[PDB]
């Protein structure tokens, strides 16, 4: 595809082509994109499960042509290739051939009881504390 | 700069990573909770397997038969030592005693057994319950057994010892307190054994049937038997008695109570599915399922097949019906499917599902079934239809579930994002090459290269070689990646116990480097007064000793609650 | 020689050196501030753990001295302790050969502690 430059790929068009996409997918899947989850937890709305809040390939295909930030044609087979990478990311999920809905988690992850899934909220511990467990260790 | 050996053999766990997580874990439990005399009769029979009085006395150096015997009482009546009595042909009878995890773990969950109780029958209101309940749970762990009699015999106040009675009523209905029997001592294995043994010789001789034909009856038996047995625990026998004066339902006096550990990991795995519910579909069906899994939970399959345990897996027809039987039984247990009516008169009165839902781009059942359907519509399995309106909760296909994106989250949080792409990558197309792994996973070269490397250290990636040549050469042979679960899977359960066994040694360590200060500070004048009986010296030490401590009790929680996933 | 052929991707100046720590650094998440809950959870186990220490089934490690004087008087005992053998054992849950030890015909007392309501460790 056109990802390959100087016969490597170029990492910053993956992220920014990756971002724009599910950015788009995150606005079909949720009643409005990125804004109710703006003071998220007391007040955010979901669609009815009736709903067809996926979005399909031609979708983003589209939308993606239409934003005219990958400058080149887009095979389907590529944006099928680059939402699979999504996929492989867990910010989405397949629900049907050629369609795609993005995950919640995703939603959170961009910023009580502990859960190992909301692992970035949590704070590294402080320097000079002998009691930190380490998941290097026992292999060292 | 350099370090030494010296540095290396004092300062970091060099000298604890060359022992076995089961046995470090066992002993370091046993010896903070028990003495050292108890933590080395379970090391002991951890490393040798079952032993007698005779073997543990001559393989113990400072032990008598009297001490090796008093230290066997303690362990037993704790439930952290199993036994059995066989007699050999010549007639000679020896007992044998095993070690049992569910002892070890009734020490290890003592705290999160506690707060699971006062959480879960909604005593949450007032106080005195929370009393009465934290006060009879924490003795009945740490008695091991205790009867009804026997504590209601230190209780002088009738009002008082109704509310007692009661409130063990109230946990035997539950089934947070069940009976203890011989069954809970016997080993799993040696009861199917003899049961099947019993049932393959009353199979008459002579029979027509040929061996395979005599097996498949003595199994079927030996089955409906042993699921007899398992199940006897839980069909609330020591309950039925009534007292003397009417409308009131005690338990029996002479019975002895004991927790029950599989109640409280089905709670686990309630709270592990609610966890992971919440990352998917929303936070109001998230309390939906929080109360669908708290109503359908007594009833629950058990997290672990006690059938499993008994070598029968060798036989592939045998696993597949395990299979079969545990679908059915998460499926068709009367208790198990619910509807949206059964969860409406559950609802809290902060719940309010009113506006929670867009149909187009006051506790109703149209309302808890639309968030039940999204939970079932999700990609994930948390519920499944069997009719249209009826929902159950699909144990035998979450759980796989579960444990991946607990593993894979775990990878995420220690290696990176990528490592999380990379091993989902792996897993989803089997078997892969470094070409196509690039070409499917967009990221560079060398970063694929250096993570999966990563990754192999940790079992997450093995390498599968091809060889082209007459010798299997690393140069002329090519090679490919695949994800095997179940090497993952048991090497992070191993890691997690090793962690939380050398928390528990560095605790122990503290707690015996600073004996004197602690001594001190925990006596009846000194404490409530630490300040004034005090130095300022001696009350800073206190101060970081004992944040030390809540922090290690702090990430043993935070452990448990990640290592026993793989446990289930 | 033994030296001469290297990977493409390495080069002469970062080999050679062979540093392999002994320390980890990837942590776990599991390493944050205490939290309230937490903290009850952690005094709990803390609770528990001392009300086994000093119960009657501790089986421990494996100046009262020889000479008398006048300061024996006004002196007090220090504890009467519980045995292994003064607990109302279920005897149908032991194994025949442990009867010895356990005091079949002896006093009976069960020791049920008392639950700390408070927080009572020192922050």
């Amino acid at each position: 595809g056109p990802w390959f430059t100087d016969g490597e790929l170029d990492i910053e068009f993956i992220n920014s082509l990756l971002t724009i996409v599910w950015r788009f997918i995150s606005e079909n899947t949720f009643p409005n994109g990125f804004k109710n989850f703006e003071n998220g937890p007391k007040k955010n709305v979901f669609y009815a499960p009736n709903v067809k809040n996926y979005s399909t390939t031609q979708e983003i295909l589209e939308f993606i042509t239409a934003a005219q930030v990958a400058n080149v044609e887009l095979t389907p087979s590529n944006i099928r290739s680059l939402c699979e990478v999504l996929v492989y990311d867990d910010k989405l999920e397949k629900v049907t051939h050629d369609c795609y809905r993005v995950t919640l988690e995703s939603i959170l992850q961009m910023n009580e009881e502990f859960s190992i899934f909301n692992y970035f909220k949590m704070f590294p511990a402080s320097k000079h504390d002998k009691e930190v467990v380490y998941f290097d260790e026992w292999t060292i | 700069k350099l370090v030494t050996p010296e540095d290396v053999m004092t300062i970091s766990s060099l000298e604890q990573r060359t022992l076995n997580p089961d046995l470090f874990l066992y002993k370091e439990l046993v010896k903070a909770h028990l003495g050292e005399r108890a933590a080395s009769v379970i090391g002991m029979l951890v490393a040798l397997g079952r032993l007698s009085v005779r073997e543990l006395v001559e393989k113990i150096d400072g032990m008598d038969v009297d001490s090796v015997k008093t230290t066997l009482v303690s362990l037993t009546q704790l439930r952290c030592v199993k036994y059995l009595q066989e007699t050999a042909i010549s007639g000679k009878k020896t007992t044998y005693y095993y070690y049992n995890e569910e002892g070890i773990h009734i020490l290890l969950y003592s705290g999160l057994i506690i707060d699971e109780i006062i959480t879960q029958m909604r005593v949450n209101d007032e106080e005195e319950h929370k009393q009465l309940v934290a006060e009879i749970v924490q003795n009945v762990i740490s008695l091991g057994s205790l009867t009804v009699e026997d504590y209601l015999s230190s209780v002088t106040s009738d009002s008082m010892k109704y509310t007692i009675s009661s409130l063990f009523v109230q946990l035997c209905e539950m089934g947070y307190l069940i009976q203890i029997s011989k069954l809970h001592y016997t080993p799993i294995e040696d009861l199917w054994q003899f049961l099947y043994e019993k049932h393959y010789k009353n199979i008459p001789r002579n029979s027509p049937l040929s061996d395979l034909k005599k097996r498949s009856q003595a199994k079927m038996n030996a089955k409906t038997d042993f699921a007899k047995i398992i199940n006897k625990p839980n069909e609330l026998s020591q309950i039925l008695t009534v007292d003397p004066k009417t409308s009131l339902r005690i338990v029996k006096p002479t019975v002895s109570l004991t927790i029950n550990l599989d109640r409280f990991m089905k709670g686990r795995r309630s709270k592990q599915l609610i966890n992971l519910a919440k990352t998917r579909v929303g936070s109001v069906t998230a309390q939906v399922y929080k109360i669908a899994l708290r109503l359908t939970e007594q009833k629950s399959p058990k997290i672990r097949d006690p059938l499993t345990q008994t070598g029968l897996l060798q036989d592939l027809e045998e696993a597949k019906s395990f299979q079969d039987e545990a679908e059915l039984v998460e499926e068709k247990t009367p208790g198990l499917t619910f509807n949206a009516i059964d969860l409406a008169r559950h609802l809290p009165a902060e719940l309010d599902l009113r506006g929670s839902l867009l149909s187009r781009k006051p506790h109703s059942a149209s309302l808890i079934n639309s968030h039940l359907k999204i939970l079932a519509s999700s990609n994930f399995p948390f519920l499944n239809e069997t009719k249209p309106g009826v929902y159950y909760v699909p144990y035998s296909k979450l759980m796989p579930v579960l444990k991946s994106s607990v593993y894979e989250y775990v990878i995420a949080s220690t290696l990176g994002p990528s490592a999380m792409r990379l091993s989902r990558c792996i897993r989803d197309n089997k078997l892969v090459s470094e070409k196509i792994i690039n070409s499917t996973a967009l990221m560079k070269e060398k970063d694929i290269r250096s993570t999966l490397a990563s990754l192999i250290r940790y079992n997450s990636v093995e390498i599968q070689e091809v060889p082209r040549t007459a010798d299997r050469s690393a140069s002329r042979a090519v090679f490919l990646f695949r994800c095997k679960e179940t090497h993952s899977y048991n090497f992070m359960r191993q890691n997690l116990e090793w962690n939380m066994a050398n928390l528990l040694f560095k605790k122990e360590k503290l707690k015996q480097e600073n004996s004197t200060l602690l001594k001190k500070a925990n006596r009846d004048d000194v404490k409530g007064r630490e300040n004034e009986l005090l130095l300022p010296s001696e009350l800073n030490q206190l101060k970081m000793v004992n944040e030390r401590e809540l922090n290690v009790f702090a990430r043993l929680s935070r452990l448990l609650s990640l290592w026993e996933v793989f446990q289930m | 020689n033994y030296m001469s052929n290297l990977p493409f991707g390495l080069g002469y100046g970062d080999v050679g050196k062979n540093h392999i720590t002994e320390f980890p650094s990837i942590p776990l998440p599991i390493n944050g501030p205490i939290t309230n809950k937490e903290r009850s959870l952690a005094v709990k186990y803390i609770n528990f753990g001392k009300t086994v220490k000093d119960g009657p089934f501790y089986t421990g490690s494996m100046t009262n001295d020889g000479i008398e004087r006048y300061s024996d008087k006004y002196l007090k005992k220090r504890k009467i302790g519980i045995s292994i053998d003064d607990h109302p054992y279920n005897l149908n849950l032991f194994p025949n050969e442990l009867y010895n030890v356990m005091g079949i015909n002896k006093k009976k007392l069960l020791a049920i502690s008392k639950f700390n309501n408070a927080d009572d460790v020192f922050t």
